[PDB]
């Protein structure tokens, strides 16, 4: 709101200012005022107050208060109304103004667009943060300085990246939908000041670049202008050099010489079949939406020891007492703190507990020993620790859970006292440690605080340089096969989950020389290191200094949990900035973010390059930006992507103009729906809808909502409001249905309006994971020839159960189409009712085609329910369009309901599938369905590593649906991964015969 | 016999006897037939290092073992030989002896007459004595998250309070050094008409001031009273949670008596 505890401030409302003498003066002013009006009608007024004889020209003050997130804000930028101040009181303090001005109105809008004020991290105590802070911004100049190298273009290719798959070579089925090689492909031009256009149809190679494009269509306008072949070459060299080509009714550009049907765009009006239409547009136009942005360094960026190899002494840490642990007296006997050495998951030695001790004096003061030899602790070893209770049989429970990492990032050992606040332990969990935990002491006040003390050695400690760590390899290397060649082989095809026992780890050990001929081995071969033993590190060390790159689906399950050491990682991330594409990343980008949780420290090679690529790439930096905005909220990981947000924000240019328009956009929203579900929910949904449209109605909402980017795809430009069509919903959580007009100067070329929903009270990250998920196995499907079509709709979290869902046009649910039919057995809908739909909507000839789409949609869904367990749906859960293509929705819905059948195939889908036979499943249409299904199964089974390894990478989340790897081995199961093809085939068909029954 | 043996489970999986061997003794120990499912091979896991270490048991020949030189005529043969001697000659860098095994009808606690009420009617009991109190422990979990942020929505609200009062003081201060020699000045002069104007402007500095010091301390009075009720819930919450982990280990295994029979018909009835 406006004002604390006040939505909207009244047209006018008093203002106390306080002047630089001590008067105290009145102000009525208008809500909209701005504060340049604000400060010289108050020094117009001041005149008729005491001591005006000391004030200075107004020119020499600005206005300064407090915010309602407690800052006092310097209100540089006077040209900002006083009802988006957000001030916590209306009063308004006058000084004279410090500091670079321009620093100042940008720090301001970095914090609205992170959510916090940037000063909080100018006060942090902890070196790490403030390093931080300095060390990241060369990252940031390195990406500025790379695309302002060669202006424009290079500009544009940052703001407008070129949308393509990640490889050209077109699979035969996509091939085969091209006339003899070649594709179709209309051109238009506005010409008209009117607006006026025109177009011309084109018949290409799919493979020609759009400097080729350009030149086939001047050369077919001039046809007839009797051209020489030198004469020719100039207009063509004139129209390359001079137009670039955009998508219409979008804001996509084909800026670089990437063969056509690699844009994605194209490659799916060949899948598709339908009209790649395109636009020449001027590169000076281009141009001219792009303003230079420039970026400055900030403030803050300008302004004996012993190794660890040496000491000879086991690990102790001395545990001191605790504060604040609320436990009833009455109900618990006692309580104990539990310690562990860690190593990513892997306990480095037995765990060790202080004594059990009463609830109403937490002291201990015990100096507990652990069974490691201190030049034996590996550089990512973590301290992790709880205190528990007990309850006849005995019974443990966490209190609450920290973990800390025995090096910081400067890598000296801890050493002397340490108190650090422990968090609360997470729904559902009773394991009595929280390995997978961020390592930190809670910001939250009144928490229960842990005392400890670290051994101290004389002098500080220090992790060995790599120099020595090679000659001990040299040292302990001192202290080919055939039949083993085909086991070793035979390990890499097992998946990342798979059981491991002692034999087959040390023999990787053993054979560790021979693994960097299947590279594919490192994973395992790393998780049987025994990584407690300096002598194996250190060799180990020296292996993956020279392992060959192994590609990203694989190395992405070294940046999860159970691979902590730097070296390792270092190793993993390389891999990824010389093999994965821009493609690539923007996918597993959710994946990749939530990673960053694992890493020991703030600074690491894999943040440098994500944020690299974000600054590089304004489309991964939109959804890189949103992703950690998304989690602001919570406050094991609100510094560490703050931070990450700031240098973002800082050096992504004039993006940040746009984000914050977004980010108002959603801000008033969020309010509106808050509004309703509190305010109003006490009140009748005619009531509500008249609030709204009303709310809607006025001009700065509107101001705020028209005229920005549609943060589910920021190429979707969203223009007016159709008020007209807006709505809430019926939905518990009542959000709102929106609908935008597509302001493209050729909108009615893809779509003329753009329609969303936004719901404010739903866990949205579930419906992310998920329809990500099936997006990726719609690629594997389609890369393979299966043109099982699926529909992984546009869905968007964007804070604490809050976000945004696309609407599929022209769908409905088969909950709906049920409701168009009528009534067959007693009381039971008509089962032909579907069919009968589909055929209204698709007469004559397309209804094969409709029926064909239905069949491998349908076949595609099955097989991913299944295998992910989201087998049960509500008929309202269920989609159809028009078009005859299927999909599910809802998916957090079934996952927070599910707190028996496979999947869904009921009659009704069986019949339009068999074309409205009798005994349906004996049909030879039926006969090709369930061979789409077989062969859709193990294409997944055939990539199930990474699958595996994307929610292995989402463990940190703190979705409950991902708390362990326990939750992942569903997986295992519905793949039958413990199991050969044949078997899981065999597996997946008995399933189907569940759901089919076998009548 | 094997088949009848306290520490041969079956098929069981890997995440259930890895919820078995949860932060026990070194020493504990459980085998398994293979989780490949392939007949005559099987798994043995036991607890060393805080850790669940798997190992293989090889078979050829009617012999048994967990090495290429194969030994054993059973696997009972083989387990026990490791109950006596440190299996320390084999994989030498662990050493504990197959101490303490855990099985899987040694703790039937079913107390009398072994009627089948003690499953239709007696799980019924437990299951909603499980469910109500998993209800409970949702609904503090709920209102625990609930308070936790109203609570620092408080805290930064008075911080912000703190700013505002921080500003206000300095306001009287410069007040007060700003004005002290203009009000000498209209003392001897005579103009008790502008020591009036100033006086009557700083009452009201300091009135408002008094206004929002009051706002402040009323809100610090409903953060001391949520905080409050905040660490009540929690504790409520910590002595909930063994209650339910008690009572639901005891529906859990009062499937015994229905797996016992193993036919869905007795709990069919619910
Ligand atoms: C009736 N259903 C079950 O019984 C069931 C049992 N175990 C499961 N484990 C599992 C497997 C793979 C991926 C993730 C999980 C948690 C699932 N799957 C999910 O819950 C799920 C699926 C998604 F696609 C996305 C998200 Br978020 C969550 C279901």
């Amino acid at each position: 709101g406006e004002l604390w505890g006040i939505h909207l401030m009244p047209p006018r409302i008093l203002v106390e200012c306080l002047l630089p003498n001590g008067m105290i003066v009145t102000l009525e002013c208008l809500r909209e005022a701005t504060l340049i009006t604000i400060k010289h009608e108050l020094f117009k007024e001041a005149r008729k107050y005491p001591l005006h004889q000391l004030l200075q020209d107004e020119s020499s003050y600005i206005f300064v208060s407090v915010t309602q997130e407690a800052e006092r804000e310097e209100f540089f930028d006077e040209t900002r109304r006083l009802c988006d101040l957000r001030l916590f009181q209306p009063f308004l303090k006058v000084i004279e103004p410090v500091g670079n001005r321009e620093e100042k109105i940008l720090n301001r809008e970095i914090g609205f667009a992170i959510g916090m004020p940037v000063c909080e991290f100018d006060m942090v105590k902890d070196p790490e943060v403030q390093d931080f802070r300095r060390n990241i911004l060369n990252v940031c100049k390195e990406a500025v300085d790379l695309r302002d190298l060669n202006s424009p273009h290079s500009r544009a290719m940052y703001v407008y990246p070129p949308n393509v798959e990640s490889s050209p070579e077109l699979p035969k089925h996509i091939y085969n939908k091209l006339d003899k090689g070649q594709i179709i492909v209309v051109i238009w031009v506005i010409v008209s000041p009117n607006n006026d256009k025109q177009k011309y149809t084109l018949k290409i190679n799919h493979d020609c670049v759009p400097e080729q494009v350009i030149a086939e269509a001047i050369r077919k306008k001039t046809r007839s202008m009797l051209l020489s072949s030198e004469q020719l070459k100039l207009c063509v060299l004139e129209y390359q050099g001079k137009y670039i080509l955009k998508v219409c009714g979008c804001d996509e550009y084909f800026l670089e010489k990437y063969p056509l049907s690699q844009y994605k765009y194209i490659r799916s009006c060949i899948m598709l079949g339908r009209m790649p239409n395109l636009m020449l547009m001027a590169k000076e136009s281009l141009y001219s939406q792009l303003p230079m942005d420039c970026f400055t360094m900030p403030s803050y960026s300008r302004r004996s020891t012993k190794s660890l190899w040496v000491i000879n002494s086991a690990l102790r840490i001395k545990i001191l007492c605790a504060t604040y642990v609320n436990v009833n007296i009455r109900d618990i006997d006692k309580i104990y703190v539990r310690t562990g050495i860690y190593h990513g998951g892997e306990p480095l030695c037995d765990n060790v507990n202080t004594q059990r001790v009463p609830c109403s004096n937490p002291r201990w003061n015990e100096w507990l020993n652990y069974d490691i030899y201190i030049p034996d602790l590996p550089r990512a070893a973590r301290l992790c620790l709880s205190i528990c209770s007990v309850k006849a049989k005995e019974e443990h429970c966490p209190l609450a859970w920290g973990n800390i990492n025995l090096f910081d990032y400067t890598d000296t050992l801890v050493s002397g006292k340490m108190a650090l606040n422990l968090w609360p332990v997470p729904h559902g969990l009773e394991d009595l440690l929280n390995p997978i935990g961020v390592t930190g002491s809670n910001p939250n006040k009144e928490t229960p605080c842990l005392e400890l003390e670290f051994d101290w050695f004389s002098s500080v400690v220090k992790f060995p340089d790599m120099s020595v760590i090679e000659e001990h390899a040299n040292w302990s290397v001192s202290r080919l096969r055939e039949n083993d060649k085909e086991q070793l082989k035979a390990i890499s095809t097992r998946d990342p989950l798979s059981e491991i026992t002692e034999q087959e780890k040390d023999f990787l050990w053993s054979h560790r020389h021979y693994c960097v001929t299947i590279p594919e081995i490192l994973p395992k071969l790393l998780l049987s290191v025994k990584w407690n033993s300096r002598d194996e590190v250190a060799q180990m060390y020296c292996l993956v200094k020279d392992w060959p790159p192994i590609k990203p689906e694989q190395a992405m399950e070294l940046l999860d949990c159970n691979y902590p050491d730097p070296m390792v990682r270092g190793f993993a991330v390389r891999c990824l900035e010389k093999y994965l594409t821009d493609d690539k990343l923007s996918q597993y980008l959710i994946q990749l973010v939530q990673v960053l949780k694992y890493e020991q420290y703030l600074d690491n090679l894999l943040v440098r390059f994500l944020l690299k690529k974000a600054l590089t790439n304004q489309r991964i930096g939109h959804f890189f930006f949103w992703h950690l905005k998304s989690e602001m909220h919570n406050k094991t990981v609100s510094q560490r992507f703050g931070l990450l947000l700031e240098s973002y924000c800082r050096a992504c240019g004039m993006y940040l103009k746009h984000l914050n328009r977004q980010v108002e956009a959603m801000e008033k929203l969020i309010n509106l729906t808050d509004i309703l579900k509190q305010e109003k929910k006490d009140e009748t949904q005619k009531v509500q809808m008249k609030f709204l449209v009303e709310q809607m109605r006025r001009p700065d909402f509107m101001d705020a909502l028209q005229g920005f980017l549609s943060p589910l795809n920021p190429a979707h430009q969203l223009g007016n409001l159709r008020l007209e069509e807006c709505r809430i919903m019926s939905s518990a959580k009542r959000p709102l249905w929106l609908n935008w007009e597509n302001p493209d100067i050729m909108s009615e070329l893809l779509f003329q309006n753009n329609e969303i929903i936004f719901k404010n009270g739903d866990d949205l990250r579930q419906d992310m994971l998920t329809l990500q998920i099936i997006r990726i196995m719609e690629n594997i499907w389609q890369n393979q020839g299966l043109d099982l079509r699926m529909l992984p709709y546009g869905c968007l979290s964007i804070g604490d159960c809050v976000g945004l869902i696309e609407v599929v046009r022209n769908s409905h649910t088969i909950m709906q189409i049920q409701c168009k039919g009528g009534l067959k057995g007693a009381l039971q809908f008509n089962s032909h009712t579907l069919h009968q739909w589909l055929k209204d909507k698709n007469k004559g000839e397309i209804y094969d085609a409709a029926i064909d789409l239905f069949t491998r949609s349908c076949a595609g869904y099955c097989v991913a329910t299944f295998i992910l367990g989201i087998g049960d749906r509500h008929n309202s859960n269920i989609m159809v369009k028009d078009d005859g293509q299927l999909f599910h929705i809802d998916f957090g819905h079934f996952l927070d309901h599910k707190k028996r059948v496979p999947f869904v195939l009921t009659q009704d889908f069986l019949i339009v599938i068999s074309k409205g036979a009798q005994e349906c499943t004996k049909t030879r249409e039926f006969e090709r369905f369930q061979e789409m299904c077989y062969k859709a199964y193990l294409a997944i089974r055939q990539h199930a590593n990474l699958f595996i390894n994307l929610f292995s990478m989402m463990l940190g989340s703190g979705m409950p649906e991902l708390q362990s790897f326990d939750d992942i081995a569903y997986i295992r199961k519905t793949l039958a991964l413990d199991k050969t093809e044949q078997e899981a085939l065999e597996y997946f068909m008995k399933q189907m015969n569940d759901a089919h029954h076998g009548g | 016999s094997l088949q009848d043996a306290e520490w041969y489970w079956g098929d069981i999986s890997r995440e259930e006897v890895n919820e078995k061997l949860r932060d026990t003794a070194d020493g504990t120990f459980l085998v398994r037939d293979a989780s490949t499912k392939m007949h005559g091979d099987y798994t043995l896991t036991l607890r060393k290092g805080g850790n669940n270490k798997l190992i293989k048991i090889f078979h050829r020949d009617g012999k048994y073992g967990f090495s290429d030189p194969l030994t054993f005529s059973s696997v009972v043969e083989l387990i026990n030989h490791y109950r006596n001697e440190s299996l320390a000659q084999y994989n030498p860098k662990l050493d504990v002896k197959l101490l303490y095994p855990v099985s899987k009808y040694q703790q039937d606690q079913v107390v009398k007459e072994d009627n089948i009420e003690a499953v239709g009617k007696k799980l019924h009991e437990y299951n909603t004595q499980f469910q109500e109190k998993s209800r409970e422990y949702d609904r503090l979990y709920e209102e625990y998250t609930r308070t936790s942020q109203e609570i620092q929505m408080k805290r930064t609200a008075i911080e912000a309070f703190n700013e505002t009062i921080k500003i206000f003081e300095e306001q009287c201060q410069t007040q007060e050094r700003y004005s002290k020699e203009y009000i000498e000045k209209f003392k001897r002069e005579g103009n008790e008409k502008e020591i009036q104007r100033i006086m009557h402007n700083y009452d009201k500095l300091k009135s408002r001031i008094s206004e929002i010091i009051d706002s402040r301390r009323r809100l610090e009075e409903d953060l001391k009273k949520q905080a409050a009720e905040y660490r009540e819930i929690d504790k409520r919450m910590n002595s909930i949670k063994p209650d339910l982990i008690q009572l639901r280990k005891t529906r859990d295994q009062y499937l015994m008596w229905l797996t016992q029979k193993g036919v869905r018909q007795k709990k069919l009835n619910e």
